[PDB]
RNA sequence: GGCCAGCAUCAGUUUUGGUGGCAGGAUAAAUCCAUAGGAAUGUAGCUUGCCUCGGUAAGUAUUAUAGCCUGUG
RNA sequence: AGAACUGGCGAUGCGGGAUGAACCGAACGUAGAGUUAAGGUGCCGGAAUACACGCUCAUCAGACACCACAAAAGGUGUUAGUUCAUCUAGACAGCCGGACGGUGGCCAUGGAAGUCGGAAUCCGCUAAGGAGUGUGUAACAACUCACCGGCCGAAUGAACUA
RNA sequence: GCAGUCAAGCGUUCAUAGCGACAUUGCUUUUUGAUUCUUCGAUGUCGGCUCUUCCUAUCAUACCGAAGCAGAAUUCGGUAA
RNA sequence: UUUGCUCCACACAAUAUAGAUGGAUACGAAUAAGGCGUCCUUGUGGCGUCGCUGAACCAUAGCAGGCUAGCAACGGUGCACUUGGCGGAAAGGCCUUGGGUGCUUGCUGGCGAAUUGCAAUGUCAUUUUGCGUGGGGAUAAAUCAUUUGUAUACGACUUAGA
């Protein structure tokens, strides 16, 4: 309902959160995805690295440049699942991917504008309580990606302002709150009541 | 096989010259349709008495709808199922509001834990144990302590929309 | 000096608890939990609403923060006796979660020369709520 | 089964007062303050009367009750800790070379340096976690003492001292040098 | 006259709602009412025991200062 | 590799089984609308991230017939059952106290002392105590257990089934 | 060819340290068969040399568990290509 | 450069559009917990309250929004100026000072609309390019050829040359 729905990816269960964007996007919505380093996979950590690992394994044994390319980053896996969960050979496909932007952290383009959860994707939500799950940040850096601590640095960088802006949102908030609740017994707000307002 | 109801059928073993008013046999059967009643009818039949369907004649089929269907009951149900490699008897026993409910539950938790299909198990009797301290399975009495009360922790709502701007609480 | 400990206090599952049927023939009416027969089921009567006596599923109501005394296994009559004398349809109509399904309601009844109306007010508040905001 | 209802009971002692946020517990008592993150187990904590606390499992099953003693038995743990401290007493067994330990620092790390383990020139050293105190019992004969609050920081101590003296490329029925962890009780005496 | 449409009233096919009147069954079972009899996850009352407000424990007690179950009508 | 009956493929497209001569469904003039079959409805992909009761966590999880494999044997993993028992007249676990007299019994063993040991598991006192349950010692001295008590408070043990 | 299960026995005494009869369950396609589906308008028929890669049912090296492991030597086993 | 290049403003011509049609409306963390308000003894504190979805919030009336006359209040909002600060993850945006101008539907009047004929997206967005009119700005290189051999099959590389 947005010309541009930014969706917060932090404990998102990458699977579904792949399979919702995917959806979205080749209905013809923009995506951007914020936070891939924060992204859930259901399972102990030990098992998704196995299951990296045989990833990893997989090459073309004439050309390694030619296999299948394995991208460590944690916006590149929530890529790879989109990918292959979007017709990507097709015009199409190609048009709903470039519908489409993943980030780890925020950058500077978002970090300022409303970022949405998808709740059929959330792990709190979906997944029965105690069962063990990773996180994507810690799986990259295990298979070779090498900017966790750049990453990790500039959002604790990028909440500290934020956490600014929503202090000084929240003084502004309580004073129209108390301008709202004033004038709340006025004619003109009883009737707005009567109506439903 | 569907949502149960419970009939009584009575069938004959049809009358000849030889025995006229034959004897009258009667069962309780649970099932989705009458159809279906009668089929299950005329196989415990068969496996009882030396009769079959061509043989015999349905006299009567009724619904027997529970006498309190809104009152709580603790059920003890037993059965005998078929599995992969031999036949057993179990005693189960199923909280439940009436007699058709607790079947259903029956052949459902049957079906989970056993892998045992409608077409394996057979309901040898389905009882009301009208005194607690009778209920002897810890699944069931867990529920009849006085002052039962708990609560439903993680709560999780259904969104509505693909995306929401709350990120939700699980509280309840 | 004193050990603190967060309460965490849920809604119980318990009999005189009262539910607010979410999806069925009932749909946003008051019921009683009358007694529990599992973890996920329950025998609940809503005699006041209109609720017929019936075992349902808890993942069917949502529990509301009423409850009343009742003792287990009442009658649909105990039910509604108790239920009068607790005044539980009052508790439930001045709580904020009632006057937000009653407000939504009344904004879904809206007709289109009450919404132009309630733009008008709007507007007309909104000047008034200004204005302080700048003098404040 | 998914039992309704399991709870287990956690007695405060007086001096000790116990803080427990969202599943993160902090003890404080005589001896000093521990601290433990139980975020991973899902248990509901409750105070009663300030000498007793309650944590309990709703609708739990087999593996998710046998959590919650485990919970109650750390909490435990740390009240002891807080209040009676925990000790584990070392002895150095030794059939022809003497085991040479002693406490040094690199950096000012404190560690507990052990010599002539089997005739090694080899130095094993092994760090001691902070809040562990290191006191070698005069009127006993090779024993060395750890203390602290944290049982398991005493006892991962310990245990660290006695896994770095393990025995290579012998038969260890014969071959049984090493430092053995013969006690593990309080530091307050008869309590 | 040619091209493309809009609406109305019909006809053929079909899809999707709202609403009315009947029939059957244990002439639904229930609920409800009346009545008879019960026990308990035992309500009032009563006795013994504690003591931090004043509540609680153990008995007895079958409706009382809650109720429930079963049969019958 | 060779027969029986039928149905098929060959000679046959179409929907489904990803793919495939034979399987499932259904057989075919050119179109429109409706409804379905088999098969499906997270996304690829049209179609419920539907509803419901359970079960499962796999450091090789599993995921629909033909079909693209896995067995015997095992596991206080977890679930549900069968049968036999113990148990408020106190069940199992733990802790604590004892655990005898005759008698270190007899026989002997090089040395045995309730116990390397051989027959009987003797009587009494018994809550209990076995010529002992084991250990220890050349033997001892001595412990220790069965056993009995105290505490504890409601469940527990065994053999099986899937 | 390789690997299991049972465990009568061997192993001074002790079934299972290491073995293991009588039986029995499998796996593999580095044996040889069986078959005749592809190729007879032709897929160059032994071996070696050369070179790369893969498998692990591991000979060595790394780290370990077990022993009828005192040491040394060795044997059985695990993760491991 | 037979007046070349670049930037800005305007106008005119083209050019297309993975698809505007009120607003992408910013804490962080937890979820067996939190948000907000408030108080103090400032904490893992007390008290109150909220959720049970954005079904919200904001905006939203006026020839696709005209021309005018007042009232009330010194608000809201647009524009171009302007004060200062913050923002490097892809900052290219966020905030703030002051005056000026326009609008104001907060309220009350006067005038206009028609014939697009009973609907026809009934044209209102932004993407690049070109040209012309003004203003502003700057006044090179690369390659071939020759040359080197730290290079080299040829290309390529690496050197030198007013
Ligand atoms: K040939
Ligand atoms: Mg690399
Ligand atoms: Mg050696
Ligand atoms: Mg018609
Ligand atoms: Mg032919
Ligand atoms: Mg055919
Ligand atoms: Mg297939
Ligand atoms: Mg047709
Ligand atoms: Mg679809
Ligand atoms: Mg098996
Ligand atoms: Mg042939
Ligand atoms: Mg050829
Ligand atoms: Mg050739
Ligand atoms: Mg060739
Ligand atoms: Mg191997």
């Amino acid at each position: 309902v947005e010309p541009v729905v930014v969706i917060d990816g932090k404990g998102h269960l990458v699977g579904r959160l792949a399979s919702v964007v995917a959806k979205q996007l080749l209905n013809g919505q923009k995506i951007v995805v914020v936070r891939a380093e924060e992204l859930n996979i259901s399972g102990e950590f030990f098992r998704n690295k196995l299951k990296y690992h045989d990833f990893l394994r997989k090459a073309t044994a004439f050309n390694k440049t030619r296999g299948p390319f394995h991208f460590r980053a944690p916006s590149r896996i929530f890529y790879k699942a989109l990918r292959g969960m979007v017709s990507h050979k097709t015009a199409r496909g190609k048009a709903a991917l470039e519908r489409l932007k993943v980030f780890e952290g925020i950058p500077p383009p978002y970090d300022k504008k409303k970022r949405v959860v998808v709740p059929q994707a959330l792990r709190v939500l979906r997944l029965k309580p105690g069962r063990k799950y990773t996180t994507l940040g810690k799986l990259s850096t295990s298979v070779g990606w090498k900017y966790e601590d750049v990453v990790a640095k500039l959002e604790a960088k990028r909440k500290v302002s934020s956490a600014e802006y929503y202090a000084k949102k929240r003084a502004f908030t309580k004073k129209v709150a108390s301008a709202n609740a004033t004038a709340a017994e006025s004619d003109v707000a009883k009737q707005l009541a009567a109506l439903g307002y | 096989m569907a949502h149960f109801k419970e009939y009584q059928v009575i069938g004959r073993r049809l009358p000849t010259e030889s025995v006229p008013e034959p004897k009258l046999f009667r069962m309780r059967i649970f099932a989705s349709n009458e159809v279906i009643a009668k089929s299950r009818y005329w196989y415990f039949l068969q496996k009882l008495h030396k009769v079959k369907k061509a043989s015999g004649e349905i006299v009567s089929i009724n619904q027997i709808n529970e006498a309190h269907p809104t009152k709580v009951k603790n059920f003890g149900v037993w059965v005998r199922y078929d599995s992969r490699s031999g036949t057993h008897n179990m005693y189960k026993e199923i909280r439940d509001v009436s007699r058709v409910a607790a079947v259903e539950t029956l052949y459902q938790d049957m079906a989970a834990r056993h892998r045992a299909r409608f077409r394996s198990i057979h309901i040898l009797k389905v009882a009301e144990i009208e005194k607690t301290a009778d209920v002897k399975r810890q699944y069931v009495k867990q529920f009849l302590t006085k002052d039962l009360k708990f609560p439903l922790p993680h709560r999780v709502q259904k969104s509505t929309k693909t995306f929401s701007y709350k990120r939700p609480s699980t509280f309840y | 000096t004193d050990s603190i400990v967060k309460a965490s206090n849920w809604r119980l599952v318990e009999v005189g608890r009262v539910v607010l049927i979410k999806k069925g023939q009932s749909a946003g009416k008051l019921a009683a939990i009358v007694e529990i027969i599992d973890q996920k089921k329950v025998l609940i009567d809503g005699p006041k609403a209109g609720v017929p006596r019936q075992a349902i599923n808890l993942g069917q109501v949502v529990l509301t923060p009423l409850t009343f005394a009742l003792p287990r296994g009442a009658r649909t009559a105990t039910v509604s006796k108790k239920w009068a004398a607790a005044a539980v349809c009052e508790k439930w109509a001045a709580s904020s979660w009632a006057k937000k399904i009653a407000q939504r309601e009344r904004r879904a009844a809206l007709t289109d020369f009450e919404r132009f109306q309630v733009m008008v007010l709007r507007k007309q508040k909104r000047y008034t709520v200004k204005k302080a905001l700048a003098k404040a | 089964m998914k039992y309704i209802q399991t709870e287990q009971q956690i007695e405060v002692p007086e001096g000790v007062t116990v803080s427990i946020k969202s599943r993160i517990v902090k003890v404080v008592g005589p001896r000093g303050t521990l601290t433990k993150n139980l975020k991973h187990i899902d248990v509901t904590f409750t105070k009663v009367n300030n000498q007793l606390i309650k944590v309990a499992v709703h609708n739990g099953g087999r593996k998710h009750v046998a959590a919650l003693r485990t919970v109650k038995s750390l909490v435990d743990n740390m009240i002891t800790g807080v209040t009676k401290g925990y000790k584990y007493k070392m002895r150095y067994v030794y059939a022809h070379f003497p085991i040479n330990v002693n406490i040094v620092e690199k950096d000012g790390a404190k560690f507990i340096e052990v010599r002539n383990f089997l005739g090694d020139k080899k130095i094993r050293n092994v760090p001691v976690r902070d809040g562990v105190t290191i006191e070698f019992s005069t009127n006993v004969k090779d024993e060395i003492v750890l203390s602290g609050n944290s049982v398991e920081d005493v006892s991962q101590n310990a245990a660290d001292l006695q896994q770095i003296c393990r025995v290579r490329n012998k038969d260890i029925r014969k071959f049984l040098d090493g430092i053995y962890v013969s006690h593990k009780g309080f530091i307050t005496e008869d309590l």
